Parts: structure tokens; C-alpha cells; sequence
RNA sequence: CCUACUUCACAAAGCGCCUUCCCCCGUAAAUGAUAUCAUCUCAACUUAGUAUUAUACCCACACACCCAAGAACAGGGUU
């Protein structure tokens, strides 16, 4: 099957060697013994996490503001816990649920600092030569939530 | 991270100069690449009014690879305006009267159709030997890795590379050749 | 030269070449034959 | 290979004529590409294949003496034209405009001074159809035009 | 404090001869300006990044039009560092 | 320069990105009219001429003195 | 452009005078393989074969009056 060098002899992307299973888990768990290692001495500043709110993810970290487009049914000023954390990471480290990360691992709280009505919308509908004119106005309902804190937990 | 406010922007919408060899070089690559880097569409922060291109420097343009017969069929329409004033000239004949419009008018091309298209152009260097001007060369930062792996000729292959590639047949002893 | 969409050799002198992009019937005995596609 | 030498008198020698390597990894094959397994795994710019088909001077040797498949002596031929021309034999010579896969002679081709509608457009051919069959590895078909 | 530099609340001036000071407290030798990433350096918007090196260690680099806004503010940044008071720091809890 | 890793269950995925910092060898020492007005500072900024020139009152009055400004 | 001639007359004109500079490619060849002859070659290659127009022209940043400059403006002169 021995084919002799050639431009097109073999693909131009270089070939990849599968590493072996059982030295690709050692260094599976140094290193996340490492990175549990650094969560146990809180060798990390400011966290960021992606969260999944209301039906979008949030890019978002501690004292953050975020404007969600409806009511929550929550009254102002209080405490929440945002449950589906896509990531969280921090300067060093970054830990990526699949999809989502355990209860165990973040903790993102928030509050709900606001709730307000979003500034009038205009919806107009226009059909020229057929007097098809309609004008509505809608005022959507918002909350403002403010990130106060993601906590991460040594459960690697 | 930790930078002041303004040095932080600086540094993010700082503009880079790229370089590129067109040695051998596909005009068409090579103006992919140099209006991508003009665009800026090479930048995560990218944004079209941003105005966050970078400056590209294109040398030895004048030694352009034209894949297939485009040096004869390729064809450069332009108009004086004034009637009679229609001029086609190939891609040989715009090479040898200017050894940079070809690249030059490529990368015009690919570049978005609109007003900052000029603007982009005008951080578009290019120069057709291995020549670049003092301060253009102090301000270079990166140079690209060329588009296509120019082909290596039997002069440029090692006696060990020729005897490692295999003999493919027998000639027959009694043939002149 | 007879421009000639289909190319014929007439007699045996007749070859056939490609030259300039274009088949031709060239003929030293009977330069009459000579085609060109 | 004879070569002839004079002094008039002129005679033909036999010299040192290489032979093919060995251990070929298909045995009993029709021709050599397919003995040594490279049907569809060979380019205009492979010079150390397409030059052990060449005639000092440049030319291609007869499929008789090479062995080659009537296809295969096809591509070697064109392959071989394409490679002169892109310049990467320039010791195989008789005795300034870079260019590569380049399937016509240069000064054979016109102009296209008249590029056709969208649907009709004229377009400049790179490469050579017979190459068309080689091993495939880009997602998109290369093209034969541009 | 929230979102503030530490220098936009602490205003000073040399920075570079107050990491030296702070430096000096330390017992650590006056660190080395050094250019580490360049461009447009004949244009009339360079960008400089210079690092200041502690025994041929990278405790700081800072960027900047010219050389000396560079340096000036990759002072700045070493005394961030030295001080804890990084951008990336750990929030106030509250 | 990223170390992946699969937790043991196999439901998170760990990366290790420390920053890298510039070797000190990579580093070099400190080193110690209207028409021709337009077309220098085209020269010096490497722009178009056309952003130089002035506009009327009419846009000039049109843009925004106290824009929003966000963090 | 006005020396003459002519219409004319401090000048404008022709009916008068002066000056006007390289090519483009259809083919015809040389050597020569595929196809050991031959073959001008959308084979490599060597000529007729040249546009890569050659040039020439122009190029001084910063009242009033007169003018062969001119609708205004502009331009030239005022030693
Ligand atoms: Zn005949």
C-alpha cells in the first residue's frame, strides 16, 4: 500500500495520532486536579460565567446588569439564583458544561433591582395604492437584574 | 488587562502591518488576504465603522503567479470617457506597463463597494521588487504566511530527495533518449 | 487558406496540425488544400 | 540507453540505464503508475514523477518504451506541459511571466474581450481535464475554469 | 468604587519612580523598561507595548503612542499588580 | 497553549489557560493652504482627502454634544 | 500665424503661409517530441514580434493703470 511521495500522495492536513487512552486520562485528572487545586486556595479574581436567562445566554460577572424583555413575577430587590450556567471562568481556568454545569459546581445569584416598561415601540404597516395604513404602539415589560455574585465550589 | 482607558483602546484599535511576498503568488490570494487585513474583518472587534483596518504591504507584486492562461485572457476593461476611449489590455500587457495593478485593481475588487473602500486602499502598499521604503519597513509587525506553496523545481531538489523517490520503470538499454 | 468547419485532406500530402489554438490542412504539393478550422 | 559519439566515423554505445526500484508495491500490474500505486495521486508539479517520462530535451518518451496506460500517458503529457510551462524543469530545455497550471500554450490563447452574460460567461480554463479524477481532498470540486 | 482604576480614585504622578520606591522597599532591583511588541513605529499612531523586567522576568507590560506613555503606564499596571488592585481582582463581596 | 481535560464523569470540560509571558529574549532595549494642509494629513493618517474637509452648519448642529457613555 | 497677397488696416481673417513623428499579428519560418521519420509548437523552445505608445506640453504657495489676457472672474506688464 506503500505510495511514493507525491503533492497529493497523502492530505495536505497533517495527520493526527490518537493519544493512548490511558496516558490522555492521567492527564485528564492532573489536570483537573490542578484547576480543583486552584478553586480549594481561590487562586482566582473575578469570575465570568455564561448563563442561560429567560430564552438567551448572558455573558455576565459580579455587579453586571442585565435587561431581561418581560416581567419575572419576582418584586423588586430580590434574591435569585440563576440555575442554568453554560460556563464559568475565570483569569487562569475556564470550566464548560455539556451543556450545562452542576448545581454542585456555580453558584450565580442575582436581584432584581428593576421593572419597567421598554420605551414605545412603533409598528407601522404601509402598502402603497391600496390605502393600507396601520399604526400600533407597544411598550414591552422589562426587569433589570444585577449579577451580585458567581461562586465555584471544588467539585471536580 | 489592568491598562489605563485610553491606553486599553489604543492598544485594541491600534492598526498592525502586515507584509506580504507575492513572490509566485496568486494575485487573487494574495488580494484575499490583503483585503481581509484592510477590512479588518481579521479582528474579533471588528465593525464596519470602527474604521479598524490594518495596513497591508505587498512586495514583489511585479513576480505574480497567474494560474492558467489568465496572462493572455484575462482582460482590463477601463474608459477615457470620451467616445473612441474604450481600452481592454490584458493581464500581460498591464503587468508589464504597471507591475502593481494587478494586484492593486484585485484587492479593489474584493474590497467592499463603498466609500471606505479608497480609505482602505490608501493603507494598501505595494511594491514590485524586493524594495521597501526605510519607514515602511521599520513600521511592519507581522508577515503573512504566503497563500500558495510555491512548487519546488528538479534544480531546486537534493540528490537525496531525487533517490528517494522511487524509479517508476525499466527503459529498455537499446533506446537513444 | 479556405475556412472550412469540418477538415478534409484532399490528397495524400494533406497532414493535419494544431497550430495557433486551430486545426489546419496544410499541403506542400497542393498548397490549394490548404484548410483552416 | 545508446547514446552515438563521433569522431567521420560514428558509433552507438549502450551507458548505465537506471532500472526500477525495487520492491514495487503492487506487483503484475498493466502499467507503471498502477504497479506503484499512484493512479489518481500525482500533479503537474510532482517533477520527480513526471521527469522519468522525459527525453533530456523535454519532450515525452513513447507509451511503447514507457509502459504507461493510454490515460495515464495522457496525463504524464499534459502534467509535463503544465510544468514546463509553470518553469520546473528548466534543465530539460532545447539548448517574463510566472504562470502554472496553464492548459494552453501561451501564445495560442486570444483575449476574452468579450466576457458573456452571467449565463454564457467566457471563462479562462486552468489545469487540464484529465486530471479531473484525481483523489479529491477539498470539500468543493477544484475547478477546471475560472 | 465600583468599576474605578485605582489611579482614577489615587491620582499620582511617576509611577515608574514610585515602583521603584515600592521596588526598593521590597528589596528587588530597579526593573529593566524594555520594548516587548511594536508597531507603526514611524507612524503618527504607533503602538508601543513595554514590559518592565525584574531579573529578566515580565511583571508588567503596559501599551502606549509613544515609548514613555508606554513605559509610564506599564508602571502603572506594575503597581496594580504589586498592590492587588488588578482589574481581574476578586470582587467586594457583599 | 491550553490543557483540555474531561472531568472523570465526563460532564464538564476543564481548561487550563495560564497567560504566557513574553520572554525576556524576545524583547529589544528602549531605544533613547487648505489643499496642501488636506493632502498632508491624508499623507500622515493615510486617508482620503474628503475627510478633512469642513461641513455646513446644518450637520455640524446635527451632531450629538452629550452623547450616552457607557462605563 | 500675418512677411507678403487678398478681405482689410494700429488688428481680425482666408482665398495666403508654416508644421505634422511608431506600430498592431492574418501568417511565414527554425529546432523538435507526443508518434525516435516528419511536424511553425492550444509541446517544451527560436525569429519575423512590436503598447509597457515614444514622447513632447505644463510646472515659481501667499490700489490703480495698460494689455497681443479677458463676458465677469482669472492671467500678463508697469524699472
Ligand atoms: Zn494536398
Amino acid at each position: 500500500g506503500y505510495v511514493p511521495k507525491t503533492s497529493l500522495s497523502s492530505p495536505p492536513w497533517p495527520e493526527v495520532v490518537l493519544p493512548d487512552p490511558v496516558e490522555e486520562t492521567r492527564h485528564h485528572a492532573e489536570v483537573v486536579k490542578k484547576v480543583n487545586e486552584m478553586i480549594v486556595t481561590g487562586q482566582y479574581g473575578r469570575l465570568f460565567a455564561v448563563v442561560h436567562f429567560a430564552s438567551r445566554q448572558w455573558k455576565v460577572t459580579s455587579e453586571d446588569l442585565i435587561l431581561i424583555g418581560n416581567e419575572l413575577d419576582l418584586a423588586c430587590g430580590e434574591r435569585i439564583r440563576l440555575e442554568k450556567v453554560l460556563l464559568v471562568g475565570a483569569d487562569n481556568f475556564t470550566l464548560l458544561g455539556k451543556p450545562l454545569l452542576g448545581k454542585d459546581l456555580v453558584r450565580v445569584e442575582a436581584t432584581v433591582i428593576e421593572k419597567t416598561e421598554s420605551w414605545p415601540r412603533i409598528i407601522m404597516r404601509f402598502r402603497k395604492r391600496k390605502n393600507f395604513k396601520k399604526k400600533r404602539i407597544v411598550t414591552t415589560p422589562q426587569t433589570v437584574l444585577r449579577i451580585n455574585s458567581i461562586e465555584i465550589a471544588p467539585c471536580l | 488587562s489592568s491598562f489605563s482607558r485610553a491606553p486599553q483602546q489604543w492598544a485594541t484599535f491600534a492598526r498592525i502591518w502586515y507584509l506580504l511576498d507575492g513572490k509566485m503568488q496568486p494575485p487573487g490570494k494574495l488580494a484575499a488576504m490583503a483585503s481581509i487585513r484592510l477590512q479588518g474583518l481579521h479582528k474579533p472587534v471588528y465593525h464596519a465603522l470602527s474604521d479598524c483596518g490594518d495596513h497591508v504591504v505587498i512586495m514583489n507584486t511585479r513576480h505574480i503567479a497567474f494560474s492558467g492562461n489568465k496572462w493572455e485572457q484575462k482582460v482590463y476593461s477601463s474608459h477615457t470617457g470620451y467616445p473612441g476611449g474604450f481600452r481592454q489590455v490584458t493581464a500581460a500587457q498591464l503587468h508589464l506597463r504597471d507591475p502593481v495593478a494587478i494586484v492593486k485593481l484585485a484587492i479593489y475588487g474584493m474590497l467592499p463597494k463603498n466609500l471606505h473602500r479608497r480609505t482602505m486602499m490608501e493603507r494598501l502598499h505595494l511594491f514590485p521588487d524586493e524594495y521597501i521604503p526605510e519607514d515602511i519597513l521599520k513600521n511592519l509587525v507581522e508577515e503573512l504566511p504566503q497563500p500558495r506553496k510555491i512548487p519546488k523545481r528538479l534544480d531546486e531538489y537534493t540528490q537525496e530527495e531525487i533517490d528517494a523517490f522511487p524509479r517508476l520503470w525499466t527503459p529498455p538499454e537499446d533506446y537513444r533518449l | 487558406f479556405k475556412n472550412k468547419t469540418v477538415l478534409k485532406k484532399r490528397c495524400k500530402d494533406c497532414y493535419l496540425v494544431k497550430r495557433r489554438g486551430r486545426w489546419y490542412v496544410y499541403c506542400k504539393t497542393h498548397p490549394r488544400h490548404k484548410q483552416r478550422q | 540507453f545508446r547514446e552515438v559519439v563521433e569522431t567521420t566515423i560514428i558509433e552507438g554505445r549502450i551507458t548505465a540505464t537506471p532500472k526500477e526500484s525495487p520492491n514495487p508495491p503492487n506487483p503484475s500490474g498493466q502499467c507503471p503508475i498502477c504497479r506503484w500505486n499512484l493512479k489518481h495521486k500525482y500533479n503537474y508539479d510532482d517533477v520527480l514523477l513526471l521527469s522519468q517520462f522525459i527525453r533530456p530535451h523535454g519532450g515525452m518518451l513513447p507509451r511503447k518504451i514507457t509502459g504507461l496506460c493510454q490515460e495515464e500517458h495522457r496525463k504524464i503529457e499534459e502534467c509535463v506541459k503544465m510544468a514546463h510551462r509553470a518553469g520546473l524543469l528548466p534543465n530539460h530545455r532545447p539548448r517574463q511571466l510566472n504562470r502554472y497550471l496553464t492548459r494552453w500554450a501561451p501564445g495560442s490563447v486570444k483575449p476574452i474581450y468579450k466576457k458573456g452574460p452571467r449565463w454564457n460567461r467566457v471563462r479562462m480554463p486552468v489545469g487540464s481535464p484529465l486530471l479531473r479524477d484525481n483523489v479529491c481532498y477539498s470539500r468543493t470540486p477544484w475547478k477546471l475554469y475560472h | 468604587m465600583t468599576g474605578k482604576e485605582l489611579f482614577e480614585m489615587w491620582k499620582i504622578i511617576n509611577p515608574m519612580g514610585l515602583l521603584v520606591e515600592e521596588l526598593k522597599k521590597r528589596n528587588v532591583s530597579a526593573p529593566e523598561s524594555r520594548l516587548t511588541r511594536q508597531s507603526g513605529g514611524t507612524t503618527a499612531l504607533p503602538l508601543y507595548f513595554v514590559g518592565l523586567y525584574c531579573d529578566k522576568k515580565l511583571i508588567a507590560e503596559g501599551p502606549g503612542e509613544t515609548v514613555l506613555v508606554a513605559e509610564e503606564e506599564a508602571a502603572r499596571v506594575a503597581l496594580r499588580k504589586l498592590y492587588g488592585f488588578t482589574e481581574n481582582r476578586r470582587p467586594w463581596n457583599y | 497553549n491550553v490543557e483540555l481535560a474531561l472531568t472523570s464523569d465526563g460532564r464538564t470540560i476543564v481548561c487550563y489557560h495560564p497567560s504566557v509571558d513574553i520572554p525576556y529574549e524576545h524583547t529589544k532595549p528602549i531605544p533613547r493652504e487648505e489643499g496642501p494642509m488636506i493632502e498632508q494629513l491624508s499623507k500622515m493618517f493615510f486617508t482620503t482627502k474628503h475627510r478633512w474637509y469642513p461641513h455646513g452648519r446644518y450637520h455640524r448642529c446635527r451632531k450629538n454634544l452629550n452623547p450616552p457613555k457607557d462605563r
